[PDB]
RNA sequence: GCUCGGCCGCACGCGCGUUACAAUGACUGGCGCAAAAAGUAUUUCCUGUCCUGGGAAGGUACGGGUAAUCUUAUUAAUACCAGUCGUGUUAGGGAUAGUUCUUUGGAAUUGUGGAUCUUGAACGAGGAAUUUCUAGUAAGUGCAAGUCAUCAGCUUGCGUUGAUUAU
């Protein structure tokens, strides 16, 4: 038959989109990027190297979900706490300059849309027909592997 | 017919007063032929809250002081001419009970 | 080698075993084959027990022979590893 | 470790002893090897109601008192 | 005027809400609009099978069951979609079933578990000036 | 053998250059911290320029007797500027005034950093 | 059909023989029959409901007790669960008729009451009761888990399990729990 | 992985860089970290630079990588990173950037104390005397002359 | 009233507390779970969308709200899955300190707060003593609100995860 993101968990899923971005390598490594500097404010940079694919993997899975979420939302929905030392873990924002570049590299993808109407959050990214297709296809592929799991 | 949908809003510091205004708002808005009302609808109560500690100096254990003042919000709305309404808030409400009121067509 | 604060001091006196962090291609495949060793079940803990090898390495071991068709994952966490070897442990030397 | 555990259960509950207000005592019945029936007072300590079976360590004992 | 073939059924645990909805159909099983299969934590998934397996792969293949869950804690919201099914597969043979065909599920279910039909009472409770907590105090010197 | 931080005299014409208008031209602001660029570039007194002025005519009446007429002054927030140094200036601290030779490593850095403000602890009981 | 615990180690694989623990513990029910340790249940209401409780969900809540570390189930029904698989691949027994045994060894069936007068403290023989008896065997058991799990690569779900094993075996010299269990009742049979 | 040839002689337990900065065998951005001059995330840095395998033990590269670090730390801003990831920047009102090394460090600071012991600013003199100079608060605070300011690992 | 100091001065003696000694853990990544509070006279309060910066933070591009209408039905954290480290005062821990950058404020220097790279101390579970505490309670975990231009390690509340022993 056929299945939707919904049905696959994106822990799954976006270790499948990660790559096929990568033997697309449609995007481009910006330059801040590989130049260490993880996001927020935390310890060690990140260790997985295409850490930059994976963000940006999930970050279609997110608005494919919450259309209309925004820079600053997502910096902070990624989820993050800081360990100050002394003064307790206060919740932590995320990067602005990797997160705005992921969303306008799925944009020129043709994944991604700025919405012009909703005079709320004019502007914020919402999936295409073009580009929901592309998921769906993704996650069908990884579904029916799921079920091949005889 | 000139039909003017009217809202009638009503904020109190104390319940007692403002279930009055409500019920007989309505009970008097039902009554006459002109009138349409919506349900008297009742916003969620807002609670204003003020730790205070006790005694003036500093001495003695912790002892508070946790104060309240509520203020419950009832809001009715009416199908009627701008006579019909003057018409029915012809009551005799309570101090401190505020009553706004919005005419749309 | 020891040059370590106010931590010597009455109470155990334990070496710590000289876990490795390299293995020689003379030993390489000889003990990839030989699971059988390390008691029935194999966890981080039980490789580094009879093998001198810290968890990390071990890891790689345990995946590499998780590999080889030759042993079976029973749950695996933050670093609780299960593993059973496949057949029986049935090695003896 | 060779012992004879005779095991007896709860017949009543008598009253509470050991002025650290803990200590229990009760009236026991027996049901092992040995002997069987015998009634002893045996002091508790813990959670007990009406019925349980206690392992015994020794037979010979039951001391008490009730004021 | 209008009729649908449903059921409306709710489920609570200290906050945790469940919107189980039960229409006549196939089986299907969702949560907040997903498969019971990827629910956070991985353990308690077994604690809302409970219900199903409890009464058999029967009552469930038969119907489709749509759940919104938006309680308050990973724990808790498992309880309430748990509690949802069960008060839903009864509530569905109320009306449209023998009324007899509900009290076998209710005992079944009561039987193995309370915390499918029953509320599970307690709230948190509130803290008080007297110390740093809900029951705890400043420390206390004497000598 | 030994010289001064960036060229005591490139400031000299870095600072009173060709617009030599406000006391820190925007050529010095290169020079200092975050802190202290804030404030030029924010809002800076002018009381602190004819304070300025009144360590200039101490530095040159002054004949190579080495003896310069000390300025008195509350101002303990200036940042001293390159012109400012060689100049003793007495500076308030709490009960009276604090004569200080400005060497070079003491510009950028706040004028008040040596008017002792307080008399640290000795001890004994 | 019969829900295996973990998905699977069957319930009805043990029996509980001696008389003492019949009441005292959960293998033996319908209800006690659970898949998840887990039950938010709310045992310790009355003055007994700790009964009712699923023998393992009892070992969690005794495992996750030392202060900033643990107050967490979640994990800990984990630590539990690779513990069983472990001890699983070593006896391959449903490691329930395992961690039952050893909760019946593991308790002290004698202790001593201390009764100090005006100074001296004295002590008498005093026969521990069932309810007090079982959970003093869980208690013990992991409170010897963490002993050497410490600053030790060696895990708990392993230190546990490795407990669990001797627990049931009275090994006196592989089980920090029945070391206690020993000298409680022979410093006790001494003050008795 | 591991899978190393020839043990005792295909591997190097200690290399020697900047003076007297030995490293241990484990892995190679964290053994750097002993160097007073990198740290936990400035050694990952290194590895990027150079091209160098993270993930691999430590001691598992030559004199090359060696050298590669010396003078990678000589004039870092030569190979690249942005002058913000660096210990020292804008010195003496002249010198432009630096990389605080394992011995320049030491120095550079004897000369900056030494900067203020002569000016005789509070916050240099503070030093002089041998006080926190920020952590303002002296009632409670270290008490038993704990360890005053810069501190030096041993 | 004004300018500048001080109440934070240090050999030490007490009393609340904060963080921790680490693999029942740390770090990297992934993951739609919460509650209760607050919020403006023009830009002055909450701030959503968007743009620029590595980053804190900027801009004013497009906007709602003087509120169940807008910041929001969501931006918690513990938890959960994956990965790296692998007993090594290693960095677990983060005090002390050094340039840089940024915000509040006429002014921060006797560090306001925040970001970056380094530096990396005691601490290896703590003697005589001694404090609270029986259930959604202890504990852990974050969120608010007071103070407030800016400052929480305090206070007053809020919810999530969630037990041993008694009765
Ligand atoms: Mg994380
Ligand atoms: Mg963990
Ligand atoms: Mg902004
Ligand atoms: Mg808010
Ligand atoms: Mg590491
Ligand atoms: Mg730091
Ligand atoms: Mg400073
Ligand atoms: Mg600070
Ligand atoms: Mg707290
Ligand atoms: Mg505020
Ligand atoms: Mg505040």
């Amino acid at each position: 038959s056929f299945f939707t993101v919904k049905d696959v968990a994106a822990a799954d899923f976006i270790r499948e989109y990660a790559s096929h971005l990568k033997k697309a390598n449609k995007l481009s490594i910006p330059e801040f990027t590989q130049w260490t500097t993880t996001s927020v404010a935390r310890e060690l940079a990140p260790q997985d190297s295409d850490w930059v694919y994976i963000r940006t993997a999930a970050l279609a899975r997110k608005v494919y979900l919450k259309p209309h979420t925004g820079i600053s939302t997502l910096k902070h929905i990624f989820g993050s706490n800081k360990d100050r030392g002394n003064l307790r873990n206060k919740h932590q924002a995320c990067h602005g300059k990797i997160l705005r570049w992921a969303l306008k590299s799925l944009e020129d993808l043709k994944i991604i849309r700025k919405d012009k109407n909703s005079a709320t959050k004019k502007f914020s990214r919402v999936i295409t027909k073009e580009g929901m297709t592309e998921l769906n296809r993704i996650a069908t592929q990884i579904a029916i592997k799921q079920r091949q799991a005889k | 017919v000139k039909k003017v949908r009217v809202r009638i809003t009503l904020t109190c510091k104390n319940l007692k007063s403002v279930e009055k205004a409500t019920s007989e708002i309505v009970s008097r808005a039902k009554k006459t032929e002109q009138v349409e009302v919506k349900g008297p609808v009742r916003m969620p109560t807002k609670t204003l809250v003020i730790t205070v500690r006790k005694s003036p100096c500093g001495e003695g254990s912790k002892t508070w002081d946790r104060f309240e003042m509520r203020i419950y919000k009832r809001i009715i709305d009416l199908t009627c001419n701008v006579p019909d309404v003057k018409t029915i808030t012809n009551f005799r409400i309570d101090p401190g009970v505020e009553i706004e009121l919005t005419m749309t067509a | 080698k020891k040059g370590g604060k106010k931590k010597w001091t009455k109470g155990k006196a334990k070496d710590k075993v000289n876990h490795a962090v390299f293995i020689e291609k003379k030993n390489v495949e000889s003990i990839i084959n030989n699971p059988s060793k390390v008691g029935k079940v194999l966890t981080v803990s039980t490789v580094v027990e009879k093998l001198k090898v810290n968890g990390s390495l071990a890891r790689q071991l345990m995946r590499t022979m998780a590999d080889r068709k030759l042993v079976e994952k029973v749950a695996k966490n933050g670093n609780q590893w299960v593993y059973s070897v496949i057949g029986g442990v049935k090695e003896d030397k | 470790n060779t012992e004879e555990t005779t095991k007896a259960r709860i017949m009543d509950v008598l009253g509470k002893t050991g002025s650290r207000g803990g200590i229990t005592q009760v009236r026991v019945v027996l049901i092992s090897g040995k002997e069987e029936g015998r009634q002893l007072i045996r002091n508790v300590k813990g959670a007990c109601r009406v019925g349980d079976v206690l392992e015994l360590m020794e037979c010979e004992r039951e001391a008490r008192r009730l004021r | 005027q209008q009729k649908p073939q449903l059921v409306q059924t709710f489920g609570r645990k200290k906050n945790a809400v469940a919107v189980a909805s039960v229409r006549p159909g196939k089986g299907l099983l969702k949560v907040n609009g997903s498969p019971i299969d990827m629910i956070n934590p991985q353990i308690l998934q077994a604690k809302i099978y409970e219900p199903i397996l409890l009464l058999g792969q029967q009552k469930f293949a038969n119907l489709d069951i749509r759940i919104r869950v938006r309680g308050s804690g990973y724990t808790s919201q498992v309880y309430a979609i748990r509690q949802a099914l069960s008060k839903g597969i009864v509530a569905y043979h109320a009306k449209y079933v023998d009324e007899n065909s509900k009290r076998e599920i209710k005992e079944q279910l009561m039987q193995y578990d309370r915390s499918l039909l029953v509320a599970d009472p307690r709230r948190m409770e509130p803290k008080k000036c007297g110390g740093r907590g809900a029951r705890s105090k400043m420390q206390k010197a004497y000598r | 053998f030994t010289f001064r931080g960036k060229g005591l005299e490139e400031l000299t014409a870095l600072a009173s250059g060709s617009n030599s208008e406000k006391l820190i031209s925007d050529e010095l602001a290169a020079l200092f911290d975050a802190k202290t660029r804030r404030r030029v570039k924010r809002g800076i007194s002018e009381k602190y320029a004819k304070f300025v002025n009144k360590v200039r005519r101490s530095k040159e009446k002054c004949p190579a007797g080495e003896k310069p007429v000390p300025v008195k002054t509350h101002y303990r927030s200036m940042i001293v500027i390159p012109e400012l140094v060689g100049g003793i200036v007495g500076v308030y601290n709490g009960k009276e005034f604090v004569n200080v030779e400005v060497k070079f490593d003491m510009i950028g850095k706040y004028l008040a950093e040596f008017a002792m403000t307080y008399k640290p602890t000795t001890h004994g009981k | 059909t019969q829900p295996k615990l973990f998905g699977k180690w069957n319930y009805d694989e043990v029996k509980i023989q001696d008389p003492c623990f019949q009441n005292y513990i959960a293998c033996t029910t319908t209800k006690s029959q659970v898949f998840v340790p887990h039950t938010a249940g709310r045992y310790q209401v009355k003055k007994f409901r700790k009964t009712q409780c699923p023998i393992v969900e009892r070992l969690i809540g005794t495992l996750m007790f030392h202060g900033r570390n643990a107050g967490k189930k979640a994990l800990c029904i984990k630590v539990v669960k690779n513990a069983f698989e472990i001890i699983h691949l070593v006896t391959g027994r449903n490691p329930l008729e395992v961690f039952v045994g050893a909760v019946q060894n593991a308790g002290p069936r004698e202790d001593s009451t201390r009764i100090g007068t005006a100074g001296v403290v004295r002590k008498q023989a005093v026969d521990v009761a069932p309810m007090r008896r079982v959970n003093l065997a869980i208690y013990f058991i992991i409170k010897g888990c963490r002993e050497s799990a410490f600053k030790s690569m060696r895990s708990i779900a392993e230190t546990l399990a490795d407990e669990i094993i001797n627990a049931e075996k009275n090994n006196t010299q592989s089980s920090w729990a029945i070391r206690k269990k020993d000298e409680i009742e022979k410093v006790a049979k001494g003050n008795r | 992985m591991s899978f190393v040839i020839e043990k005792e002689s295909d591997f190097k337990y200690i290399h020697r860089i900047l003076n007297t900065n030995i490293d241990g065998k484990r892995i190679t951005p964290i053994a750097l970290t002993g160097i007073r001059g990198i740290g936990r995330r400035f050694a990952y840095i290194i590895c990027k630079v150079l091209k160098i395998d993270p993930n691999a033990r430590a001691g598992l590269l030559t004199e090359d990588q060696c050298n590669k670090i010396t003078d990678l730390i000589a004039d870092p801003e030569a190979h690249g990173i942005p002058t913000w990831l660096l210990n020292r920047i804008n010195d003496f009102k002249d010198g432009k950037n630096y990389q605080m090394a394992s011995n320049t460090l030491d120095t550079k600071m004897r000369e900056d104390l030494e900067r203020l012991k002569k000016i005789k600013s509070h916050r240099g003199l503070r030093h002089f005397w041998g006080l926190k100079v920020r952590g303002q608060h002296t009632k409670t605070s270290g008490r038993h002359g704990v360890v005053c300011g810069v501190v030096r690992k041993n």
